[PDB]
């Protein structure tokens, strides 16, 4: 389920897993790309699996010339030992009846590695939103019962808004795999946190910036509150593609 | 870096990034779902041959009509959706009779095919209040007839383009039948051959 | 990536301020076969590279009659092309019925522009994915007009549209001065050379795949095919 | 057919009274206001009429009346004969197909 | 996104494909038909010669040192024109699959002189859920990490993303994408950063990268795709380099004539003349 | 940012912005600069018409339209929408002459066309026009009048304005130009100078300058600048750019 | 059971068989200004509260209680403009009935016609139901009448009811207070008390609007008469 | 709608919220605020005055054409706040309706009836799906034959109420509070008194002292029922009077 | 399913119109409406549903609706849709009378209304009529008849059927206690009272929770009258006495 880049097979005991749960508009993927680019996180392995559709291309974070010519895949995992953060990066879409196998594989991998506090950066639909949620902040958080109490008190001090679950079924209209991820994580009894935001489809870079700031409010991996806050990947060029034909204008 | 579920296959009036209209191509696929019809154009006449797919012996073989008479000198072989074929055949017959009434002469096979094609391109472009062809026709026709120019064989496609063909095959086995035809067909072949 | 929402419809403006359906219609017309249209000081010639679906199937015609002095070169969607040709024929007939004079080419092109603009603004309609090279003769002389799937039209001395038309356009731009002042046969040969430049090096022009339409001062629009284009092909230089 | 020829000279005028009134209003706006007002009102009328009951059921056309300024005006048209009390109603599907332009 | 009538409530499609899963998330009949579809879609790797189903993977059965894979009509046409006539290539195995979207076949060849060198002419399309099954059937689970894989495919200029417009771009241009282990010269400009490949070539290249197999992917972007001679002409630089240098003999003359044969026998677009 | 509110022209964003109109404005901004300066004698137009290919005949895709004997029209943004709106304005002016017997005032025509554009932006069935244009005319009673219409549907008179890529630079040049005291000849020379200054030869390979004016010297009749005066203006612009 | 797609559409039935948009319109009604209608033996009173945001409001400019004809009046809770449109339609229908039959339209028939209009608007897909419920009063055949037309088009004949905010409490208060043989000029006091229960602050002549209907006909009470009634009841 | 009804509760005009609110009307109000200006109208016992801030953005822009004070008929004038194009469309519709009323009924339309018609059209807009509410606000003034001066403000939702002192724009709440304070203190409310009240209210809420060119004032008095636009010199004189006292 | 249930015209993969089923569920949410056919005559016994003390009953039929002289009907579903459907029924009956100068047969009117409902269910953009109607009438061809209509547009002639709340239990009870051929008007009323008493579990019937209308033929004229509250009270008392006697006999 997890193949290291070489033969190192890094251990992730006591680390913190980060993933971009496939959101409405890949807001989680954009936020994870921002985090990886800002923290200069190197790929330690590949999360090769049948569930994610295949893709290839040059690494999003070209930076130098040598690093520019490195080939990336659909699911590459980056890690840096300084902050004890391991960041998985899904770069593709899911296949039908393939979310549950991926969730099971990821939960097994994180349990075996030893990492705790799986951060699930996701997003929900902004139109399947209640009036109270409409007038309130779009950001929501979800905590598993097994999650350590100290961080729960930290977030309570931060005064965040818990995701409204309705009897008490916790349904995320736009999470994608987030709901079943939460269910299976609760079944497996491992610490995990879900960070979502009510978004729509379109230009979602502001949504990704808001999500990374929301994550910062808890993790505090960067300064509290600016210019070049989060470094954007070099591959975020041409969000639309091609150019303007000359005949029209 | 992230894949997208960009879809352009649903709208008939939607262009793909390469300019392809996917609904027309799916109509072509519907043609590919039909039975094989073979039409050969020679100097001694035209030959339209199609296969009857008889699901059960109880069904009358004569009821499965796929080669019809547009006019005394025009015939048509269909392949694809049967009812669309029926509508197109009715249009062709009405057009031929109108031409005879107006000009007191037989309508050219090319003219009949052109009229049927003009009917077979009104998907989101008829601009007429009456209910038009919302979806492209799902049948391909082989208008094989003999006129003053001699034997003729025209192939009509769901897109609405009619092209004169010396020997054409349309249906499930269209490609193999076409290969066999081009392997065997020669200009100076007889009708019996 | 972020343009999926604005890509589906023609009435939806993209954040960059560009409708993608029109550009996709332009891609559709590009995907069609190649035509070359050039005019001298007295003649306008349209040479087209006809394509055959199969060896047995006859080459599909790409030069269509419009009036005694106007003709078009087909490129792109065939159904939209036929609709436009019918509209232009009706307009020319109406002009000759009311004013009893040939319809000027520019007026017809303006009418086509308005007609093809109408759908791009309304819902439930798609742009005409057909490009036309219109050759005609008026009191002003020969005319070559390029019509794009976008309603805007262009007035040209020589133009090529379709697949692999960049080489033809380069060749035309190389010898524009020669085009302006040359004999009719020389102009037809220039158009044929441009069409050949469109073709691959291995391939060559044949009577089956070449269609020529010529309109001049005393010459009405006549379409030459096969044995009729053989005289023009004869004498052409080796690539 | 002879039905095309009006039986009464006033019949043709009052049969299309609403259509003629709308045409006159459009002509006046277009003379004075410009092309925008008639086009705007035409789209508005089309939008309101597009949503209503099916042909075999009598519609209220409240929004259409408000837009046309007849919400507070009563003429012989409204009182003399009631579209609700038609006394003649065709097949539902037939009427729907007729409105759709199929027949 | 229906808009069938006036008041129809339309929903914006999600580029991530979430809505499909949301609708998806049983009845025994539904499960039965779903399994029927699953076994209808799965790739069945077998050989028409002797009709012996290939349960064992191709890589396990024969040891390969150079696997050239061509996806798309133009790529297989180029291979058929250049490599077949150079030597002898007999059919060994053929993957059979059924997709919603579609001479569609996936045939594998191996050189009699050097059996270690193999080939694959995948003229058919493979759905997003079947590339991994195809990799399982062909490569198996245990790779060799000693294989020179040259993946050949043709794409459209519209797919390529750059500041210049699609029309302004020189249509017959090709790019390359190689794995970390593949240290040989790419002979082609590397793909631009925002550009992505999401088809069978991408699956094979990702498989090679994950398992440390030296491989290179070539993408020939072209405006036309139906048996075009310019596409194979632009592919020629690939054989001009190593790997395919020895497989193709010094007889371009026959290949040039052979390449014309494939282009002459082509089907034009009825819709677009 | 109206992520889920920018698909239809009949949908309001939470902050109250119709993003389709703004996207139409951006589409207008995508086009080359077209400037027009109003002076005491009349109004002079000028457009940086980029030539896409040398094959095109001189005058193709003209950006200056004569919607009436006395009214000019310099357009920007999408060309097709520009032609459509020019036809609409022509019908309006024709209708005014036919009904009231005298030439339509510039302000009234501008109001009519602007309201047409706004009506198009109102509904969801149609999309807002992607073009912006300048209506200019001169009359003995009305005097020199210049108007500009935005895809939103506004109609504001100007002493000088620009629409297109380098809108702000041309606007600054016109601001530092004292149009109210110069004649039509000096105004056309300065218009050519400004067009040459704002043109970016790097991004845009080449362009052809189209100049038209309406004023007392033309007897209140819109017409293209004569070739001699146009060449003189181009020479003056070249000299100014060189220094 | 989110049922979001079912709630978005009007013509779409919920799996349980509930029209969610109609319920949302009813919620809009419940969020409107309270209005109380009491059918006494001598007559029927329609009392409502017109919450004026600021003192710079012209009381004569608009009226929550409007006459339909010489003997029928109505009050509303919910959206104002919808109420005005429905008032215009009701007046037109009443005048059409008078022209056709040369008789004042009975209250029941007017209520049925208005309810038919509401049903027509709540049936077709493309528009929204009228987010307003009308308390219609009248006097026909020497008998008072009180009706309530819901957004869905279901009309019920009440002896005493309240709508708008705190309508459940108002109905309970009316149940405690309303009497079978109660007469006018006392049902007015009962309605004023119900408004007091549903009012936040002090009720002045301009903060409420009271309209009565009796044998003479429908009549909106002048501010002076409202002030005298308020003084009498407190 | 031809394109199709939107999904979310706040994404379409017709469909209701769980409370039953229509978010598109509220967004139209937000658009009115987005207009960027503030308009103040004051009703006296002798005249009605409308004052709005005039902001000519660019010097090249002709200040004469920049105006939000439009006359519907010879005796009724209005000040529009919000989108310029929508305000112009509403002005044209009001002019047409007033002319039609004069033609059909033989006497000039009252202000209240004009706003009633406008609000009915606005309600029609808010009920159907194809159209959208106009993002602008109409404040009508005029002298009635019997009721004297009348001030009516006329909103997208379809509310046509009349006011003794109307405010609209970005600073609507603060202007309303100031006008309520002034009304609570009942002065004589003469013509110049009403003009001073409007101008000082606008200056207080905008925290700026206007020069003659920063505001446009339109007045209509009982003695002179014709809608009159105050000349810049008269506005300057009023400002000087305010400064002196 | 969350799909194939949006446009009222999407066929499910198994060939199901879920919107019609949801309309039938809405019918099930409505109050109990019962109709029994007897040789002497046919009757309709329907639950009044609304019982609020402040509610007033100014009409003679809370939910019963007389279509013409020879016909009557009862409603269980959406009230406003029911009102429009009853208006259409009256219009169609009067149109038939005008054209043929004879009372419309019951089946013809039921078929016309069902055609209207099926048309509404066939064309997209129109909400199906969520009303189920029970018809009682007499004609010269088949005499007394009882008909039941559905939102889908399907009718059927029944001898004893119930629609609305607890329809299945009422149907089972009718099947248990119906004697085809020997059922009289009085025994039919007793059976209806028993079925209503058992179905409505709130409490014993008080003659204000139910509404009974009987259709009979007297002197060649169809008589449609609504039983007075006192008569319903007497019937309830008789049913209670019968139940008490049966319980005492059981011991």
């Amino acid at each position: 389920m997890f193949v290291p880049c070489g033969e190192s097979a890094p251990d992730l005991a006591g680390f913190t897993l980060l993933m971009p749960a496939v959101s409405v508009g890949n807001v989680g993927q954009l936020a994870m790309d921002l985090i990886i680019s800002t923290l200069n996180m190197s790929k330690i392995g590949y999360f090769y699996t049948d569930c994610l559709v295949p893709m290839v291309g040059n690494n999003p974070y070209a930076t130098t010339e040598g690093n520019s010519t490195e080939l990336s895949i659909n699911a590459e995992v980056y890690s840096l030992p300084s902050r004890k953060l391991v960041a998985l990066q899904l770069r593709s879409i899911f296949i039908k009846y393939k979310s549950k196998p991926f969730c099971e594989k990821l939960l097994s991998w994180v349990k075996s590695s030893g990492c705790a506090r799986v951060i699930v950066l996701s997003s929900s639909h902004s139109y399947q939103r209640n009036d109270l949620q409409l007038r309130s902040t779009p950001f929501r958080y979800l905590l598993t019962p097994s999650m350590q109490k100290s961080v729960q008190n930290k977030i309570k001090s931060l005064n965040w808004e818990e995701m409204e679950k309705s009897e008490f079924c916790i349904r995320i209209p736009g999470g994608g795999i987030t709901k079943t991820l939460y269910d299976e994580s609760c079944s497996k009894e491992i610490q995990m946190a879900v960070l979502l935001k009510f978004v729509s489809e379109g230009d979602n870079i502001p949504d990704a910036l808001g999500l990374v700031e929301y994550l910062n409010e808890w993790l505090q991996i960067l300064k509290p509150l600016s210019a070049s806050r989060w470094k954007i990947p070099s591959s975020w060029r041409l969000l639309f593609g091609s150019g303007l034909p000359p005949a029209l204008f | 870096m992230f894949l997208t579920r960009s879809e352009y296959d649903r709208g008939v009036n939607t262009f793909s990034p390469e300019g392809r209209l996917f609904q027309v191509e799916y109509a072509i696929e519907a043609i590919k779902l039909g039975s094989t019809a073979i039409g050969i154009q020679t100097s001694e006449g035209v030959c339209l041959a199609v296969e009857k797919r008889i699901t059960s012996p109880l069904m009358e073989p004569s009821s499965i009509e796929k080669i019809v008479e547009i006019d005394a000198h025009i015939g048509c072989a269909m392949s694809g959706l049967i009812a669309d074929a029926k509508t197109l055949i009715d249009k062709a017959r009405v057009e031929t009779q109108n031409h005879w009434f107006t000009y007191n002469e037989t309508m050219t096979v090319e003219s009949v095919t052109q009229a049927v094609s003009n009917l077979a391109l009104q998907f989101g472009e008829e601009d007429a209040d009456p209910g038009a062809m919302s979806r492209p026709f799902g049948v391909a026709l082989l208008f094989g007839g003999v006129d003053e120019k001699g034997p003729q064989l025209f192939h009509m496609d769901p897109s609405g383009t009619f092209v004169q063909c010396d020997a054409r095959a349309i249906g499930s086995a269209s490609e193999g039948a076409q290969s066999s035809l081009q392997e065997v067909y020669h200009k100076s072949m007889t009708l019996k051959e | 990536m972020f343009r999926n929402q604005y890509d589906n419809d023609v009435t939806v403006w993209s954040p960059q301020g560009r409708i993608h359906q029109i550009e996709y219609a332009m891609e559709a017309v590009k995907q069609g076969s190649a035509t070359v249209g050039l005019k001298s000081k007295t003649h306008a010639v349209l040479v087209a590279l006809k394509r055959a679906q199969s060896e047995l199937a006859a080459h599909q015609k790409k030069i269509l009659h419009v009036d005694n002095h106007i003709g078009i070169s087909i490129a792109g969607l065939t159904a939209d092309a036929r609709l436009l040709c019918n509209f232009m024929r009706q307009e020319c007939l109406d002009s000759r019925f009311v004013f009893d004079r040939p319809l000027p080419v520019s007026r017809l092109v303006s009418l086509i522009g308005s007609k093809t603009q109408i759908p791009t603004q309304r819902y439930g309609r798609r742009p005409y994915g057909v490009g036309l090279l219109i050759a005609g003769y008026d009191d002003m002389g020969p005319h070559i007009f390029q019509t794009c799937p976008s309603a805007n039209y262009f007035d040209c001395r020589a133009m090529s549209i379709g697949a692999r038309s960049q080489s033809a356009r380069t060749y035309l731009e190389r010898h524009m001065s020669e085009f302006m002042e040359c004999n009719l046969n020389e102009l037809v040969k220039h158009g044929l050379r441009a069409l050949r430049e469109t073709l691959p090096a291995e391939q060559d022009l044949t009577t089956k795949n070449v269609s020529i339409g010529i309109v001049g001062k005393d010459l009405e629009f006549t379409i030459y095919d096969d044995d009729d284009v053989s005289p023009f092909l004869e004498g052409l230089e080796e690539r | 057919k002879n039905e095309l020829l009006p039986s009464h000279p006033l019949e043709l005028s009052e049969k299309n009274f609403q259509l003629n009134q709308d045409k006159m209003n459009f002509s006046t706006l277009r003379n004075i206001q410009g092309l925008f007002a008639p086009l705007k009102l035409q789209m508005e009328f089309k939008a309101v009429q597009q949503v209503q009951r099916l042909p075999f059921l009598s519609s209220s056309n409240l929004s259409l009346d408000v837009l046309r300024g007849n919400d507070e005006t009563i003429g012989f048209e409204d009182i003399l004969n009631d579209p609700s009390q038609s006394e003649v109603m065709g097949e539902p599907h037939l009427m729907v197909e007729y409105k759709l332009g199929l027949l | 996104m229906a808009a069938t009538f006036f008041g129809e409530v339309v929903k914006a499609p999600c580029r991530a494909g979430t809505e499909d899963e949301e609708e998806e998330e049983e009845t025994p009949e539904d499960r039965e038909v779903r399994l029927q579809l699953a076994r209808k879609r799965e790739v069945r790797l077998l050989r028409r010669q002797t009709k012996t189903s290939l349960e064992v993977s191709l890589l396990e059965k024969y040891p390969c040192s150079k696997f050239i894979i061509a996806i798309g009509n133009n790529a297989v046409a180029f291979l058929s024109s250049f490599v077949m006539n150079s030597g002898v290539w007999e059919e060994v195995g053929c993957a059979k699959l059924w997709n919603e979207w579609c001479e569609a076949f996936c045939v594998f060849y191996h050189l009699k002189s050097n059996p270690s060198v193999f080939l694959c002419q995948c003229s058919c399309y493979v759905a997003e859920d079947q590339q991994y099954q195809w990799l399982e059937k062909v490569f198996g689970s245990c790779p060799r990490k000693n294989m020179q894989i040259t993946i050949l495919t043709c794409r459209h200029v519209t797919d390529y993303k750059t500041s210049e417009s699609t029309g302004s771009l020189p249509s017959p241009f090709l790019r390359a994408l190689k794995t970390q282990n593949f240290k040989d010269s790419a002979c082609c400009p590397l793909l631009e950063q925002p550009n992505i490949v999401h088809d069978l070539p991408a699956a094979v290249l990702s498989y090679c990268q994950v398992w440390k197999i030296p491989a290179i992917l070539y993408l020939c972007y072209t405006d036309v795709m139906k048996l075009d001679l310019i596409t194979v002409e632009a592919f020629k630089p690939i054989l001009s380099t190593r790997s395919l240098k020895g497989l193709v003999k010094n007889i371009p003359q026959s290949t040039e004539i052979l390449k014309k044969l494939m282009t002459t026998n082509e089907i034009q677009s009825n819709i677009y003349t | 940012i109206g992520t889920g509110y920018d698909l239809s022209a009949s949908t309001f964003s939470p902050d109250g912005r119709v993003f389709q109109v703004e996207y139409a404005m951006k589409a207008v901004e995508n086009s080359s600069t077209a400037i027009g300066i109003r002076c005491k004698d009349g109004v002079v137009f000028g457009v940086e018409k980029l030539v896409l290919s040398k094959l095109y005949e001189e005058g193709s895709n003209k950006r200056l339209f004569n919607v009436d004997r006395h009214v000019g029209m310099a357009v920007a943004g999408l060309l097709a929408d520009a032609r459509s709106l020019a036809d609409i304005a022509r019908e309006e002016a024709s209708n005014f002459r036919s009904n009231f017997g005298y030439n339509i005032p510039l302000k009234h025509l501008a109001d009519r066309v602007a309201m047409y554009v706004h009506a198009y932006t109102l509904y969801s069935a149609v999309r807002p026009f992607g073009c912006s244009f300048m209506l200019g005319s001169y009359s003995v009673n009305d005097g020199a009048q210049l108007y500009m219409i935005d895809p939103s549907g506004v109609s504001y008179g100007y002493w000088g304005c620009a629409i297109g890529k380098a809108r702000q630079a041309a606007k600054t040049e016109i601001e530092k130009l004292q149009m109210k005291e110069m004649t039509c000849r000096d105004i056309v020379k300065e218009v050519a100078k400004i067009i040459y200054i704002v043109h970016d030869e790097v991004k845009d390979k080449a362009f052809e300058l189209e100049l038209s004016w309406v004023g007392e010297l033309t007897n209140g009749r819109h017409e293209i600048v004569p070739k001699d005066i146009r060449e003189e203006a181009e020479k003056y612009a070249k000299e100014s750019l060189k220094e | 059971m989110a049922e979001r797609g079912y709630s978005f559409s009007l013509t779409t039935f919920s799996p349980s068989g509930k029209l969610v948009q109609i319920e949302y319109a009813l919620a809009a009604v419940a969020g409107g200004a309270p209005s109380v209608g009491i059918k006494a033996a001598n007559g029927v009173v329609l009392a409502t509260e017109k919450k004026q945001k600021s003192i710079l409001y012209d009381e004569r400019s608009v009226h929550k209680v409007e006459p339909i004809t010489k003997h029928i009046g109505l009050v509303y809770s919910g959206m104002g403009p919808d109420y005005r449109v429905l008032v215009h339609r009701a007046r037109k229908l009443a005048q059409q009935y008078y022209l056709v039959y040369q008789e004042p339209i009975p209250t029941a028939q007017l209520v049925q016609r208005v309810a038919s209009v509401m049903q027509e608007y709540t049936q077709s897909g493309g528009v929204r139901p009228f987010g307003v419920s009308l308390l219609i009063c009248g006097w026909n055949e020497g008998r008072p009448y009180l009706f309530q037309s819901d957004p869905s088009g279901a009309y019920f004949a009440w002896k005493a009811t309240a709508m708008g905010k705190n309508y459940v409490n108002g109905k309970t208060f009316l149940e405690k207070r309303y009497n079978e043989d109660l007469e006018l000029e006392d049902a007015i006091h009962t309605a004023i008390l119900t408004l007091k229960e549903s009012f936040e602050g002090q009720m002045t002549e301009d903060n409420i609007e009271v309209g009565i209907c009796n044998e003479a006909g429908f009549r909106r009470l002048t501010p002076t008469e409202v002030k005298d009634y308020l003084a009498a009841i407190a | 709608m031809s394109r199709g009804s939107s999904a979310g509760f706040d994404r379409h005009i017709t469909i209701f919220s769980p409370e039953g609110r229509l978010y598109q009307v509220e967004y139209a109000f937000k658009a009115i605020n987005q207009g960027g200006l503030t308009s103040v109208a004051v009703r006296g016992k002798d005249c009605a005055v409308i004052v709005t801030q005039k902001k000519v953005p660019d010097k090249l822009l002709d200040s004469s054409t920049v105006t939000h004070l439009f006359k519907i008929t010879e005796n009724i004038g209005c000040v529009m706040t919000g989108m310029t194009a929508d305000s112009r469309s509403q002005v044209q519709r009001a002019r047409y309706e007033a002319a039609n009323w004069k033609y059909k009924y033989g006497y000039e339309i009252p202000v209240d009836m004009l706003c009633k018609r406008i609000a009915d059209i606005s309600q029609v807009y808010t009920q159907n799906a194809e159209m959208r509410p106009l993002g602008c606000c109409m404040i009508l003034i005029g002298i009635d034959e019997e009721q004297g001066p009348q001030v009516y403000k006329c909103d997208p939702a379809g509310y046509y109420c009349g006011f003794k002192a109307t405010a609209a724009g970005v600073k609507q709440t603060e202007s309303t509070s100031f006008l309520e304070k002034k009304v609570k203190k009942k002065f004589d409310w003469t013509f110049e008194q009403t003009v001073e009240t409007a101008i000082t209210c606008l200056s207080t809420v905008l925290s700026i002292d206007f020069k003659p060119s920063e505001i446009e004032v339109g007045v209509v008095t009982v003695e002179n029922p014709k809608f009159r636009i105050l000349t810049e010199a008269e506005i300057d004189a009023h400002l000087v009077a305010l400064a002196e006292r | 399913s969350r799909r194939y249930d949006s446009r009222t015209t999407i066929f499910s993969p198994e060939g199901r119109l879920y919107q019609v089923e949801y309309a039938m569920e809405a019918i099930g949410h409505a109050g109990t409406c019962l109709g029994i056919l007897a040789n002497d005559g046919v009757l309709l016994a329907a639950e009044r549903r609304n019982i609020h003390k402040l509610l007033d009953e100014v009409f003679f039929s809370e939910k019963i609706y007389k279509l013409n002289e020879d016909m009557a009907c009862s409603v269980a579903g959406i009230t406003s849709d029911a009102n429009v459907l009853t208006n259409e029924l009256r219009l169609i009956a009067q149109r038939y009378l005008l054209q043929y100068q004879e009372p419309i047969p019951c089946e013809q009117l039921v078929t016309a209304l069902c055609d209207i409902k099926q048309a509404y269910t066939q064309f997209g953009g129109k909400r199906p009529f969520g009303v189920s109607l029970l018809y009682i009438g007499w004609d010269k061809h088949y005499g007394f008849q009882l008909y039941q209509s559905d939102p889908s547009g399907n009718y059927g002639g029944w001898k004893a059927t119930c629609i609305g709340n607890n329809s299945a239990a009422a149907v089972s009870m009718l099947k248990q206690d119906y004697k085809e051929g020997e059922m009289t008007l009085k025994s039919a009323l007793a059976l209806a009272i028993k079925v209503l008493n058992k179905t409505m579990d709130v409490s014993k019937l008080s003659a204000e929770k139910v509404e009974i209308a009987t259709l009979t033929r007297e002197n060649g004229k169809t008589v449609i009258r609504v039983l007075k509250q006192k008569e319903v009270e007497q019937l309830i008392k008789k049913h209670e006495e019968e139940e008490a006697k049966a319980e005492r006999e059981k011991k």
